[PDB]
This record gives structure tokens, sequence and C-alpha cells, in this order.
């Protein structure tokens, strides 16, 4: 079985910029290589095969390059319509392998979240069981740290996170963070606080209400 | 004109089957290997199967075999994938895919030249459950201010998909509808968000409408100041 390894993992860029992406692998596919581009919801779409051979109806600006071991795709001119995810593909042997992929992002300045906590309603609450939301909103880059915490208690396993792709408008993200306590749990513990790590801020944003009417 | 038409997913417990089906037009079907390749939901891209244009060799990744057939017929144009002793680690979306021929040249091992829209298949031992649609409140520390942040908290349902809009499709600027998360109990959650400005709330009524269509589910949320 033969891997492959793209890298970067992503890359932020705009409009214009030259994009250079990576694919190795464990062994020699002489020229057997793939190139794939992906958009949500969408099936993967052929750009290059043979290492360098473009697909009817891709533009000039991808190129691709390399043999044996090494290979690159390049996108000389990055259009708006590139924003995507890009895969590469070894036909040398089965099984046939995809690399990792690469996600080419719209780059631009940094954003720092508002950071917004919602209790659980009392609606939920007569069910047994609590959730608590975290909201940061429209922050870039998409690197962030949330941390819950009750009673200054810096909690672990009871929380998911979920994250928008970027903003058709104005290239942001948005994270949404959902602490899932019991009932009981939630009764017996007063201060619930939302921390936020990003580098837009200087120090981390908590937001925090206390059970009650509070 | 040349398309790949693919069809048979659905929602399925552990330990079942699915026969999942890519019909072919447009091109010489007989003439062309074809393969079978999944991706799960924020995964890769992973090939599973493979057949040739002969029906006569097949391959298989280690993932399914032993478990999963791909087969085909001419006659019908159509590739098939027997899928059986289904687990959760097979819940992906399926492609049928063909390989690009070099020059006339018909070769298995190639880069993949046409796919099937995808068809889904979801392996799960939970049964179909409405969501419990509860408010997210704007909230305050003063009376007045600048933008203020509601939502919708869409809770314990299955399978996907689920559709929110705000005040029947009025509201648009600032939202965020947040992808869901699979929940230890089998059951998918998720959270919608809006932006508001602080002089909106109490003047301006925000509704939460979600849609379930497998269980036939219907909400509308206010959601207000507490």
């Amino acid at each position: 079985e033969i891997v492959l390894t793209q890298s970067p993992s992503s890359v932020s860029a705009s409009v214009g910029d030259r994009v250079t992406i990576t694919c190795r692998a464990t062994q020699g596919i002489s020229s057997w290589l793939a190139w794939y581009q992906q958009k949500p919801g969408k099936p993967p779409k052929l750009l290059i095969f043979g290492a360098s051979s473009l697909q009817s109806g891709v533009p000039s600006r991808f190129s691709g390059s390399g043999s044996g071991t090494d290979f690159t795709l390049t996108i000389s001119s990055l259009q708006p319509e590139d924003f995507a995810t890009y895969f590469c593909q070894q036909a040398h042997s089965f099984p046939l392998t995809f690399g990792g992929g690469t996600k080419v992002e719209i780059k631009r300045t940094v954003a720092a979240p508002s950071v917004f906590i919602f209790p659980p309603s009392d609606e939920q609450l007569k069910s047994g069981t609590a959730s608590v939301v975290c909201l940061l909103n429209n922050f870039y880059p998409r690197e962030a740290k949330v941390q819950w915490k009750v009673d200054n208690a810096l909690q672990s396993g009871n929380s998911q996170e979920s994250v928008t792709e970027q903003d058709s408008k104005d290239s942001t993200y948005s994270l949404s963070s959902t602490l899932t306590l019991s009932k009981a749990d939630y009764e017996k513990h007063k201060v619930y606080a939302c921390e936020v790590t990003h580098q837009g801020l200087s120090s981390p944003v908590t937001k925090s209400f206390n059970r009650g009417e509070c | 004109q040349v398309q790949l038409v693919e069809s048979g997913g659905g929602v399925v417990q552990p330990g079942r089957s699915l026969r999942l089906s890519c019909a072919a037009s447009g091109f010489p079907f007989s003439s062309y290997g074809m393969h079978w390749v999944r991706q799960a939901p924020g995964k890769g891209l992973e090939w599973v199967a493979g057949v040739s244009y002969d029906g006569s060799y097949k391959y298989y990744a280690d993932s399914v075999k032993g478990r999963f057939t791909i087969s085909r017929d001419s006659s019908k144009s159509t590739l098939y994938l027997q899928m059986n002793s289904l687990r959760p680690e097979d819940t992906a979306v399926y492609y049928c895919a063909r390989p690009s021929a070099i020059f006339g040249i018909y070769i298995i091992l190639n880069g993949l030249d046409v796919w099937g829209q995808g068809t889904t298949v979801t392996v799960s031992s939970a049964s179909t459950k409405g969501p419990s649609v509860f408010p997210l409140a704007p909230s305050s520390k003063s009376t007045s201010g600048g933008t203020a942040a509601l939502g919708c908290l869409v809770k314990d349902y299955f399978p996907e998909p689920v559709t929110v809009s705000w005040n029947s499709g009025a509201l648009t600027s600032g939202v965020h509808t947040f992808p869901a998360v699979l929940q230890s109990s089998g059951l998918y959650s998720l959270s919608s968000v809006v932006t508001v400005p602080s002089s909106s709330l109490g003047t301006q009524t925000y509704i939460c409408n979600v849609n379930h269509k497998p269980s036939n589910t219907k909400v509308d949320k206010k959601v207000e100041p507490k």
C-alpha cells in the first residue's frame, strides 16, 4: 500500500497569489499521480493526470510537475473560484490511494471574535439535561481555544465544537461550543464561564453568567 | 451528456446490508474499468473497490474485504456495490468513478474522469427522532447597547439533515447555522445563531423555523430576552 502525504495541510492566500502544493509518496509511482479539486457538497474534479497532463477544459493556471516520489501542484495566479480542497491520487498500483488533502483558504486581516454565552433554557431544564452554549463570532484566523469553567473548575470531556466555513462576505469564521451537563450537576454550581484564546486577543476573553437570574 | 447516476444509499442499522447502483450513459460503459470511492463526513477520499471492464477481475480495499462485493451489468450499463455486515465505520458518501483513458487506451489505473453525484450511507443503531428546539436568549448587563446575539439550539435528532431559517426567510444577514455534531447517544445536535442590533430587542420578534423532514417535524420557536 502506497501512502501519499500532502503539504501543507492548509494555506491562506489572496487572489493573484502563486500557490504551491506538494505530494510525497512512500514508493516510486513513475508518473501515475492525479490532482483533484473539490468544493463542499460536490464530487471531486480531475485537474491533472500523468503528473503533468492538463485535463480538457481546466485553465492553464493549473500546472503539475514532478516524478517518482516528489510531486508538486502549482496555481500560477489564484482566482476566486479556486478556493477549495485539493487531493493527489496515486495510480501506480492497487489499492488506489489519495492524499490527505490541502485546503486553500482566503487570506485576510486578523479579526478578534465577539464572544457570547447562553444559559440553558427553562424548557430544557425540565428534561433533565442542561446545555450551555458559547458563540465565537466573526474571527480570523481559524485557530482558537475555548475552555469551559464552572465555579472556576476547568471542564473536560463534556463539550463539543462546531465551526462554519469562511463567510462569503468577510472571510471570517464562527465557532459554537456546547457544554452538556445533567440538570442536577447544573443546579449544583453557580458561575458558568467560557474562556476564549485567540491571537486577535492580547488577553483571553471570558464571558460568564451565574445561574439564578443573574 | 456523459454522466453517472447513483442510487441505493440510506440509513441502515449495524450488521445489515445495502446495494448501491451506478448507471452510466453517454460513453461506452463496458470498455472502462469502474471504481467505488467513499468520503466520510469531514474526512478525505478513500478507494473501496474496483472492477475490470469485462467484470473478470475485482479489487478491494482491506477495510471491506469479505464484506463488500462489486459487480457490473453490461446490458444495463450499471455498476453495483453490494455492502454486507455494515458498521458505523462505513458511514460516508459513496461515489462511482471512471478511470480516464489516455488517448484511446482504457486503463483501470489512472486519474478518475467522471464521478457520480454521490449517495449517502449512514450506519447507526439510532431510530428516527424529531429535534427538540430550545432558545438561545439574547442577554444584557446594562439596559441599552450595540449588537446582540440570539439563536436556536436544535438538539437530539436523527438522521441528518435539519433545515433552519429565521423569520420564515426574512432574516438572513448575520445568520450562522453551524454543522451538526454527533453526540454519544447517536443523535445529532446543531445550533443556528444570528446577530441583531440591541434596539431590535422587544420591538422586533425573532422566530426560528426548524424543519426535519425524515420525522415530518416542523417547529417555530420564538426567541425573546428573559
